[PDB]
């Protein structure tokens, strides 16, 4: 009775964001560091944050 | 009780269903087969606004609240303490 509800049309609501697809083809797996794994900055030389 | 010009007009006749079965005035009100109708509805509903007002709690007619039910049932029939009351009033 209060008139609190959202309207959408159903054509809308099955169209999903088009970018979630380019997201998926773009993404891997975390690779779980092994003992004594040889580091980024023992190869290059980079930058502290990614070192 | 009647105007002074008014007799001269109450003569039998020009219904749409019922004929002179319900041809007939109370007091300044005309009846026929729809004034029949009209007082069944209206009293029903009437009645049944105050028996929704009895079992909400409440007879402040501020306060009286008979409201439709919930989205999740649709199109169909409701409890008729969850919103089927009002589709009855409604009818």
């Amino acid at each position: 009775g209060t008139g609190m509800s959202v309207p959408e049309f159903v054509s809308d609501l099955d169209t999903p964001d088009p970018t979630i697809e380019v997201f998926l083809a773009s993404t891997s797996d975390p690779v779980i560091p092994e003992e004594g794994a040889q580091t980024a900055g023992e190869a290059y030389e980079n930058v502290d944050p990614v070192l | 009780a009647l105007l002074s010009f008014e007799r001269k007009y109450r003569v039998r006749g020009g219904t749409l269903i019922g004929g002179d079965l319900f041809d007939f005035w109370v007091g300044p009100f005309y009846v026929g087969f729809f004034g029949v109708t009209t007082a069944f509805f209206a009293l029903l509903g009437t009645i049944l606004i105050f028996w929704g007002a009895s079992q909400q709690g409440t007879f402040n007619p501020w306060l009286i609240n008979i409201a439709p039910p919930d989205l999740s049932y649709g199109l169909g029939m409701a409890p008729l303490m969850e919103g089927g009351l009002w589709q009855i009033i409604t009818i």
